[PDB]
DNA sequence: GCATCCGTGAGTCCAGGG
DNA sequence: TATAATGGGAGCTGTCACGGATGC
């Protein structure tokens, strides 16, 4: 489903370029654009083809979500949910209240919604995740170092893959993997299968595991010692 | 839910190349690279800069980042400027721009069409320290290298050439990433050769080999001590969160004492020492106490030379040496008299 | 552990007992000078072997550890004073 | 024995697989110097 | 007095233990004896 | 049962080397088997 | 001063960068021969501080 | 809760199973409303076009 | 709204560990 | 660096109350 436009001279647009009806294709503007689409200059066939498609902006991942959260106007949404609180239906008042609790928590705290998306991931000081030589010179280390190394390898491979313009499928795989690596660093096993070291079924111990439970930092080292 | 099920689906979306489509895309890639070279000859720009601008337009502004080799930050502004400098060329020159754009589009399509071959190779390198998906991605890097280096004139199929770079990239990844304490690639090769040698020897010996038998089998240059030192260098760390016993009661880390921070006993011994040294030093004159303190570093942490303490007290280096020596003589006389610093000597 | 020349656990319930007696200083010793208040434990040993009284405790190290582990979770945990101004429990050693 | 289906070639060998712990006379094991007992387990029987 | 170059890291009888020494075993490398990489000798003392 | 698990891992290694290669001994790496037995006799409940 | 309250809040990317003393760019930990920390990795003294006091 | 996304929807976006639109730039599939969830096949249609090869 | 169908975190103290 | 090679394996089992999420 494309629209053909033959030319008799130099064309002004190259393959890949995106075009709206009314755009100058070729022949000094003699051939124009009828339909929305994508330019394929066929030199063999001497025609400027235009495959019908919009320049739509639809993203995936935390980048998309981070945009939408940056765009939220909190006061506006609060006004709308207050209007919603005047509804007859009890369930719609319930939903508006639950949303407005979050809205006004961000409003009164001074936090920004988009801060729930990470750009810079913090790195714990190395003495809290040590690499120590035990008696005998052999080495022992925290699981967190392996969780961080996974994250760093996946990020660095993503930066390289972006530099070589890899096809989208490859970047999408890498980005899904980066999200899961951050997720395993922060709360391993929360979403999906837990990350384990090779040759062991034991889940690596993440930052969430360190705080929680009878063995966590709170009950084990702060409420008793 | 299952990320490799998702990725296998996404890959099953793109259909497999016929010989004709294969050759066509490879040809388009080769010719687009030649066109970038010709555009560099014409415009006097940088072939890398041109390749990046053509790529920026083929891919879209969705993916438009900076490149580490480029001397100029690749910003939409600069890619538009370069695209306009290009679009202003005569028809017979601007022909090469369409060539290059066609080449980049073919390149993307050729990679995407051969994503399945990476998976079929990488499923065989599991259990070696890298996740399946991690192997797939490193193999994908190998496949990209292959696409850029392929020559369709040779009439070899693409799969043949791509398997070599894919294996290259998977194995490189395994040897660069598998270990927590990173070991250079050549040393990993030696370690793995040592492993295979040991395994062959056990299979012929019906038990594990000694260091010496391993040394024999590794040939000249290898004695038992070198085998042992290599095995020592190869040891991977163990987890601090390793369970000790059946419950989740305790972990290996629980039993590791901090050897770095001074114990309360050591700190108090150092403090009693400082105080006893100050006490014994007050039995000297201000100058001999001060000369000793400057010369031992008890003041500013460092020990000054005789010339510096002398220039400070306005006196010869020989003079300062002589007053250091009488200060020591006095300290020793008092210490033999009272035995008040002896026990600190261990 | 006896083999590690170990200390006794003063667990959650031992703490509740001291709280219920109102034995506030005894409990503060258990939580600082006697466990993981580093300067506190050093200074208390020194004061005792000198015949002085034990000094006032300061921050236990495991609370510093908790703050750093929350910072790794992307949470900013701030000790304030009554005027809501930050107080640095790390004595400048962690601020650029 | 390794058989290639098309060639008909057959290679045969006795390969060493490692070691299996032996039970001592009294019913126990010696694993890395220390005596050990494998304790029997009770479970629901298979069936319908 | 020159500070020596080695320090005392001997095995001592722990608090609350002791008795009569009844056996010593001495496995040193370079002797049908091979230990894990880097250890030159192990000594074991039995006390009754 | 642990022996059966070790043997299954050994067989996976065998099929792996049956794909990549140009003998029974060459095809057989005993390590997984030895690992499983050891794992049974040391760290089981 | 004296601690009277303890606040907890979301940390912004900029707040996180203000905490950091360096970006960790390499997945390395310590050098396999010297057992010292590798540059730009998870144990780098350049970022996280010296291993020995005042040195 | 903030963006009025369900658990399934937020998963599908976040783990690269569905696209979400920040500007439809006048697209049509009933036209494309902002914050709409399109499968990769749908998004490919709207972004690159429809086509097919027949042997 | 009204039920059902889900995820999830929890389970006294000490000791030693093989 | 070139014959050709194109979608993976693993599960796994005798708890329970409760807050939130999906079908009616
Ligand atoms: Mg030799």
């Amino acid at each position: 489903k494309a629209r053909v436009y033959p030319f008799e001279d130099d064309v002004e647009v190259s393959t890949g370029d995106r075009v709206a009806p009314g755009d100058v294709l070729a022949d000094g503007g003699k051939v124009k654009s009828d339909v929305y689409g994508r330019v394929e200059v066929d030199l063999v066939r001497n025609v400027v083809r235009v495959v019908e498609s919009y320049d739509i902006d639809a993203r995936m991942g935390a980048e998309a979500i981070q945009q939408l959260l940056k765009e939220l106007d909190l006061e506006a949404l609060e006004k709308e949910l207050l209007e919603e609180m005047k509804h007859p239906s009890r369930a719609r008042r319930a939903k508006a209240r639950k949303r407005l609790e979050v809205v006004r928590a961000f409003l009164d705290s001074g936090n920004r919604p988009e801060w729930m998306i990470l750009e810079a991931v913090p790195v714990l000081p190395p003495d809290l995740r040590p690499m120590v030589q035990v008696d005998g010179g052999r080495f022992a280390t925290s699981d967190l170092n392996d969780l961080y190394r996974r994250l760093i390898n996946r990020n660095n491979r993503l930066k390289k893959l972006l530099a070589q313009g890899a096809p989208e499928i490859i970047i999408r795989n890498e980005k899904r993997m980066l999200q899961e690596a951050v997720d395993a660093l922060l709360d391993n096993g929360r979403r999906g299968a837990p990350v384990t070291n090779p040759g062991s079924d034991r889940p690596l111990r993440s930052l969430t595991d360190i705080l929680s439970g009878k063995q966590g930092r709170f009950r084990q080292n702060l409420l008793g010692k | 839910s299952d990320p490799v099920r998702q990725y296998l689906h996404e890959i099953g979306q793109v259909p497999l190349l016929t010989l004709e489509e294969e050759v066509e895309l490879a040809r388009k890639v080769e010719e687009g690279m030649e066109a970038i070279k010709k555009l560099s000859e014409i415009t006097g720009l940088d072939p890398d800069l041109i390749r990046e601008v053509v790529r920026a337009k083929i891919l879209g502004s969705a993916r438009v980042r900076h490149i580490p080799g480029l001397k100029e930050t690749l910003d939409p502004k600069t890619v538009e400027e370069i695209d306009q400098k290009l679009k202003s060329l005569p028809k017979e020159h601007k022909r090469y721009l369409h060539i290059a754009r066609e080449g980049e589009a073919a390149r993307q399509h050729l990679i995407e069409a051969n994503l399945r071959l990476v998976v079929s190779i990488a499923k065989k390198y599991t259990g070696r320290g890298l996740s399946f998906l991690d192997l797939i991605q490193e193999g994908n890097q190998g496949l990209i290298r292959a696409v850029e280096k392929f020559e369709y004139k040779r009439r070899f199929k693409f799969s043949t050439y791509a398997t070599w770079w894919i294996r290259q990239a998977i194995n490189r990844a395994i040897a660069d990433q598998a270990r927590t304490i990173r070991i250079p690639v050549h040393m990993v090769e030696t370690i793995n050769k040592l492993s295979r040698t040991a395994r062959q020897l056990q299979q012929e010996l019906g038990r594990e080999p000694t260091y010496e038998e391993i040394a024999e089998a590794m040939g000249p240059g290898w004695d038992a001590k070198r085998v042992e030192e290599t095995l020592k260098i190869a040891q991977e760390p163990v987890s601090l969160e390793t369970p000790i016993g059946d419950e989740k009661d305790s972990f290996y880390g629980d039993f590791i004492p901090d050897e770095h921070l001074p114990s309360p006993v050591d700190a108090a011994t150092q403090s009693l020492l400082s105080e006893e040294l100050e006490k014994a030093l007050s039995k000297l004159s201000e100058r001999e106490a001060m000369v000793l303190k400057l010369r031992k570093g008890l003041i500013d942490g460092r020990e000054h030379t005789l010339e510096e303490v002398g220039a400070f007290f306005g006196v010869t280096r020989e003079r300062i040496r002589q007053i250091e020596n009488k200060a020591l003589r006095k300290l020793k006389y008092h210490e033999s008299r009272t035995r008040k610093l002896r026990d600190f000597l261990d | 552990g006896k083999a590690q020349f170990g200390g006794q656990r003063f667990g959650e319930m031992e703490v509740w007992a001291l709280e219920a007696y109102g034995a506030a200083h005894t409990l503060q010793e258990m939580l600082t000078l006697k466990s993981d208040d580093i300067e506190g434990r050093n200074a208390a040993y020194e004061a005792i072997i000198k015949g002085e009284d034990v000094p006032e405790p300061s921050v236990p190290e495991s609370f510093r550890v908790l703050v750093k582990e929350l910072q790794a979770l992307a949470l900013d945990v701030q000790t304030l004073d009554e005027k809501d101004n930050p107080v640095d429990i790390f004595e400048g050693l962690a601020s650029k | 024995q390794l058989i290639h289906k098309d060639t008909g070639l057959i290679k045969e060998d006795e390969v060493f697989l490692g070691h299996i712990p032996l039970m001592t006379e009294d019913g126990s094991f010696i694993i890395n110097g220390a005596d050990r007992v494998i304790v029997s387990q009770i479970h629901r029987s298979p069936g319908v | 007095e020159k500070a020596r170059d080695v320090k005392d890291t001997s095995l001592r009888v722990p608090p609350g233990e002791g008795g009569i020494v009844v056996r010593t075993v001495r496995l040193r490398r370079g002797d049908g004896v091979e230990l894990k990489p880097g250890v030159r000798e192990v000594v074991r003392v039995y006390v009754a | 049962d642990q022996f059966r698990v070790g043997l299954a891992r050994l067989a996976r290694g065998v099929r792996e080397r049956m794909l990549m290669g140009s003998t029974p001994a060459k095809l057989v790496n005993s390590r997984p088997l030895e690992a499983a037995i050891r794992e049974f006799f040391s760290r089981s409940q | 001063k004296e601690v009277r309250k303890v606040r907890i809040a979301l940390a912004s990317p900029e707040k996180i960068r203000s905490w950091s003393y360096g970006e960790v760019e390499k997945p390395e930990t310590i050098n396999y021969r010297t057992l010292k920390p590798e540059r730009d990795g998870l144990f780098d003294e350049r970022i996280f501080g010296p291993i020995k006091d005042y040195e | 809760t903030l963006l009025d996304l369900s658990a399934t929807e937020l998963e599908q976006v976040l783990y690269f199973s569905k696209y979400i639109v920040l500007d439809p730039k006048g697209a049509i599939l009933v036209p494309v409303e902002k914050r709409q969830l399109l499968t990769d096949e749908e998004y490919r249609e709207l972004r690159y076009g429809k086509q097919e090869t027949y042997p």
